[PDB]
RNA sequence: AUAAUAGUAAAGAUGAAAUAAUAAUAAUAAUUAUAAGACUAAUAUAUGUGAAAAUAUUAAUUAAAUAUUAACUGACAUUGAGGGAUUAAAACUAGAGUAGCGAAACGGAUUCGAUACCCGUGUAGUUCUAGUAGUAAACUAUGAAUACAAUUAUUUAUAAUAUAUAUAUAAAUAAUAAAUGAAAAUGAAAGUAUUCCACCUGAAGAGUACGUUAGCAAUAAUGAAACUCAAAACAAUAGACG
């Protein structure tokens, strides 16, 4: 990896942990009493 | 044990010496008294570092397994001189529990010894049988 | 002692070289005229001469009188005096 | 009292540090200059410089590498042109 | 009369040469110019502040190994001498 | 009793301010003998004239250059001539080495601190330095 | 094991200083004496300056008067030594430090060795 | 073999040493071997050494450590005054003898120290010396004083009946300048290799 | 930070300014005197040491460590799936601690705007003790082992030399030869060979989803497919640009 083929990559992870934080409650509803 | 010497040192043998220089000397009390207990100390081993018991500990073993007067490196003399260094590691661990590094070489050592009793094993089992029966395995 | 061999460069050069030229004649006496005056009040005639000497140099121009080969050496002699091993 | 009196600032002299010096009347200007080249001697200024912030251990390390080796680089430069002056004077 | 860094004072049972009395020598004098070196660990003298100073700066800094000019195992235990000395009250 | 044994002449130069202070190491006169040569050792002191080159009347920024300094250095050497603190001898010591130390040491060169000079007996630093202690703050961006 | 000293001592009374560290030199060696241990030499020096205006606990110190303990023992013994060092009121610093007997049995204390006089035998004769 | 005249060849002749050529200090005698050309081999730069050296040298005689160094140059100076300093002693004609009462050591394991002189002097001290004026007892020399004076190569110690402020006083510090007549009275050898020549100012 | 001393109007900050537990309740600077945490200036080269994370104020204890000789053992070795242990910073759970720094938050600037860069208050955190967790550009972006190959210069240690010389060894570091290589360059390895393990097979989608295991948790490991392209990537070259 070149730091600009990086760069897609660390902006996948950024994405990934934002979707991860807006899917919080809805997660820890899933994942309780099923 | 209470009049056990380091530096490689025998107490029976130093008295003798120092007899014998008295000799000489005359030849050429209270005082060489003091000062024969002066060396006493400085050579006893409960002033010394734990490192020379640990030598003495190790060429007893030696001793004891050697199968004729040279033998070092008999794979039976090995383990046993192994031993002596894991039992103290051991200690030395059970004194400090995070040393991680000490951990780790103790390890190695019992792999070693390990290692080399499953040698002995295929060389020559009634001895390696003999072996572990003495060191308690 | 410890001696420090360089890595293979591309040229030898002192980026600036000095020469060391000689300070100005008419400067130093400008700047003994200054001493002078810093004692014996104002203008007395202890510097009467020395006035006149600074005049005399000051009277074409402000200054009196108007390169070293160093880099040409170092350029000449650097594949010579390299350590550098064979090709 | 009296064994006080006897030493006369003896103690005085040897407790304070090396940052101090003496005056001579006749150039208090001279002595200035002194002192300040003890200062760079004792390279206080450019500590202080540096103690003002603070630096990641690493890029502090990485620093100090970079400048032991320009340094190096610089003594290396000296003794190579020392070597061409002396051949230039010989001959070579 | 005349300064002494501008005349080279020609020692009594030395040679000299015609070169010898030049500005040039002076200059290439001046261009040209202990029990540590001797053989004999440092770490010995870290009760011993007076001889351990001399490998010191004004401040009390340690000097580098470029300016005492040691062996590098003989500056380091130099080195760890006078951090045991400081840590003692004496220096 | 309070009899003065020396002037000490202190200058504090930061980036953007100096400081300048006068004052007078007063000895009284008149226990155990360590004690005594403790007390010495380190004499009390008082101060007498104490500045900053904004009291000169150089406001905000200004006050951290070098003709602001220049000028509170004066200034405090006008004031030791006329309050009389010129008896004894004096001890300079500096700090921080801002703008402001270079135009202080210049001043007492110079004519502005003429009278001064011939009394200062020792220049002396002090600038604080640590040997690891408190973390500084993060080097800013800009 | 031999264990070189270094207490720098306190001295309170102004014409007779050495009483207190003379005291401390006796009681340390009492100690060791009496804990198996052997003093082998006790170097005196002299009534030096210390560098700063040292401090003990609700006192204050310019001048003391410092030695040199060379004594064996046991560890343990050693280390309880040092901490009655510490304890203690008339010591400003105090210090302890190993000797190595690994290849020599006679061992001098450091400031003897930095002379020239390795083993004690050297300073006797 | 070849080895045999390489070790008899006049490189081998010539003892090896690496000690430096600028020594500024104290020089007592001759550091290195002198090595002269003749001037038709100076005019095709050849020494007889490893290289040929700078047509730039126009002296016939040099001093060197290195027949070739790392720098691809011989390490040398162009310079022999020892020699001259050595023919000057000569033509003083003032025998060096030991002040010590010992046997002159060229009459009669190893001993690195200097034997005797280190040659340069092997005149006797028993002869006098004739000329057309007649028997030289007083041997006249001119040299500068220094503040210890320079005589011929060799700095001596002097001694006089009263010191002559006319000459001193006039230019202090460049007395270096007039030169004086000097009688040489003895030169005696110490230990260390020094010649420790002593001088009387004639006027 | 608190207190005292004397002393006078600004102080502190910044590109320049302000806001603030700043200051006419008497500060800041100075000199003292207490306390508190946390850090470790020079030496320093991370040289070296450690399996790697790491590791430079001092001392002690216990552990482990180098070389060469002598003797002994007699292939007992190498590598190592699975497995095991250790593993920076952040994070978390307890209980202490909390000076300085400092996510967040609030306020002041800057700016068209400024959820920033700068300044001020400054909570988590950073600190210790006991744990959890097992990841980082955890990098020499280079798995371990053995045999071998052309030079030079530096140090370091070893031996002899007749302690200070010039020699023989190793070891490291720096320049290279050859060789290899897409080249950059590698240089006793990225060379010549042998052995063993790990891993890769276009780019996106994806280290994502689902599933499972482990964790107090954040998460860690394991790890697909559909859909869509003839792209996608590296070394070097010459420009243009800053
Ligand atoms: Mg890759
Ligand atoms: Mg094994
Ligand atoms: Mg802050
Ligand atoms: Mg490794
Ligand atoms: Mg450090
Ligand atoms: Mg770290
Ligand atoms: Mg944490
Ligand atoms: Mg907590
Ligand atoms: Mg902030
Ligand atoms: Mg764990
Ligand atoms: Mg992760
Ligand atoms: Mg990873
Ligand atoms: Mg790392
Ligand atoms: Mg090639
Ligand atoms: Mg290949
Ligand atoms: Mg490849
Ligand atoms: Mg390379
Ligand atoms: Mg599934
Ligand atoms: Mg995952």
């Amino acid at each position: 990896d070149s730091v600009m083929r990086k760069r897609k990559k660390k902006m996948k992870k950024h994405k990934l942990r934002k979707r991860r934080k807006r899917e919080k409650a809805e997660r820890r509803k899933l994942s309780q009493g099923r | 044990e209470p009049l056990v010497l380091s530096k490689g040192y025998n107490i029976e043998e130093v008295d003798k010496f120092l007899a014998a220089i008295e000799s000489a000397k005359r030849e050429r009390i209270e005082k060489l008294e003091d000062r024969r207990e002066a060396i006493l100390r400085i050579l006893s081993m409960r002033n010394s570092e734990n490192k020379n018991a640990i030598k003495m500990a190790v060429e007893l073993a030696r001793k004891e397994f050697e199968r004729f007067p040279g033998d070092t490196g008999s794979s039976e003399v090995q383990a046993a001189c192994m031993t002596v260094r894991i039992q103290n590691m051991a200690n030395h661990i059970k004194e400090h529990r995070k040393d991680f590094a000490n951990t780790r070489n103790l390890r190695i050592l019992v792999q070693q010894r390990q290692a080399i009793l499953r040698y002995l094993k295929r060389d020559n089992p009634e001895k390696y049988y003999w072996t572990i029966q003495k060191l308690g395995l | 002692p410890p001696v420090y061999r360089l890595p293979p460069l591309p040229r030898l050069k002192v980026k600036k070289p000095i020469i060391r030229q000689e300070a100005n004649k008419c400067l130093v006496l400008m700047s003994n005229l200054l001493q002078c005056w810093s004692s014996y009040g104002h203008m007395s005639p202890k510097c009467a001469g020395l006035v006149t000497e600074l005049k005399s140099c000051t009277s074409e121009s402000a200054l009196g009188k108007r390169k070293s080969n160093i880099n040409y050496h170092a350029a000449r002699l650097y594949d010579r005096i390299n350590g550098k091993p064979h090709d | 009292a009296e064994i006080a009196r006897s030493s006369v600032e003896n103690a005085q002299m040897r407790f304070n540090s090396g940052k101090s010096i003496i005056v001579n009347k006749n150039n208090p200007a001279e002595s200035f200059k002194r002192l300040n080249r003890i200062m760079f001697e004792n390279n206080i200024p450019g500590d202080k410089r540096s103690q003002r912030f603070y630096m990641k251990p690493g890029k502090v390390a990485e620093l100090k590498r970079s400048q032991r080796h320009r340094k190096e680089f610089m003594m290396g430069f000296k003794r190579l042109i020392e070597i061409v002056k002396d051949a230039k004077r010989k001959g070579y | 009369k005349i300064d002494q860094s501008l005349s080279k004072k020609l020692p009594k049972g030395t040679i000299y040469d015609p070169f010898d009395f030049s500005m040039g020598r002076i200059h290439l004098d001046r261009k040209y110019q202990d029990i540590m070196k001797s053989g004999a660990n440092p770490l010995e003298f870290y009760a011993r502040p007076r001889i351990l100073s001399r490998y010191v700066t004004s401040t009390g800094r340690i000097q580098h190994r470029d300016i005492t000019g040691l062996s590098a195992k003989n500056q380091r235990r130099l080195s760890k001498a006078i951090r045991r000395c400081q840590a003692i009250g004496l220096m | 009793k309070e009899e003065v044994v020396k002037y000490i002449l202190h200058g504090k130069f930061t980036k953007n301010n100096t400081h300048l202070t006068f004052s007078s190491v007063v000895e009284d006169k008149n226990l155990t003998y360590n004690d005594t040569m403790l007390y010495y050792l380190n004499l009390p002191q008082k101060v007498k004239i104490s500045l900053s080159t904004g009291c000169l009347g150089f406001r905000k920024a200004a006050r951290g250059e070098y003709e602001a300094a220049f000028q509170t250095s004066g200034r405090m050497f006008e004031l030791i001539k006329e309050k009389n603190m010129l008896n004894k001898d004096i001890e300079v010591v500096m700090d921080d080495f801002g703008k402001g130390r270079a135009a202080f040491i210049s001043a007492l060169v110079g004519k502005e601190g003429a009278s001064v000079v011939k009394k200062v007996v020792k220049i002396s630093d002090a600038t604080k330095l640590k040997f690891g202690g408190v973390r500084s703050p993060k080097m800013r961006r800009l | 094991m031999l264990y070189e000293l270094i207490g720098l001592v306190r001295i309170t009374n102004s014409n007779a200083p050495k009483l207190e560290a003379k005291e401390l030199s006796s009681t340390i060696g009492k100690l060791i004496i009496q804990n198996r241990g052997v003093v082998r030499d006790i170097v005196p020096m002299g009534i030096r300056y210390l560098p700063k205006i040292m401090k003990k606990d609700q006192e204050k110190h310019f001048r003391a008067y410092h030695f040199l303990m060379l004594f064996d023992s046991s560890a343990a013994v050693q280390s309880e030594i040092l901490r009655t060092l510490k304890k203690d009121p008339r010591v400003i610093r105090s210090s302890i430090v190993k000797v190595d007997l690994d290849k020599q049995l006679d061992r001098a204390s450091s400031l003897h060795r930095s002379l020239g006089k390795k083993s004690i035998l050297e300073l006797v004769n | 073999t070849l080895a045999e005249l390489l070790g008899r060849s006049r490189i081998a002749q010539v003892a090896n040493n690496h000690k430096p050529l600028t020594y500024t200090g104290k020089k007592f005698h001759p550091t290195h071997q002198i090595i002269e050309t003749k001037p038709s081999t100076l005019y095709r730069q050849e020494w007889g050494l490893k290289s040929a050296i700078p047509s730039k040298i126009k002296s016939r005689y040099l001093v060197y450590n290195d027949l070739d160094t790392l720098e691809r140059i011989t390490t040398f100076e162009p310079r022999g005054g020892t020699q001259w300093n050595r023919l000057r002693f000569q033509e003083m004609g003032v025998p060096i003898v030991s002040n010590i009462g010992r046997q002159n050591p060229f009459f009669k394991k190893f001993n690195t120290e200097i034997i005797g002189t280190g040659g340069l002097s092997y005149s006797l001290p028993g002869k006098l010396k004739n000329s057309p004026n007649g028997v030289i007892q007083r041997t006249v020399v001119p040299g500068r004083i220094l503040n210890l004076a320079a005589i011929g190569g060799f700095v001596a110690d002097v001694v006089f009946f009263q010191s002559p402020p006319s000459s001193f006083n006039s230019m202090g510090d460049f007395i270096r300048m007039k030169t004086f007549l000097f009688e040489i009275l003895e030169a005696s050898m110490e230990k260390n290799g020094s010649v420790s020549m002593h001088a009387r100012l004639l006027e």
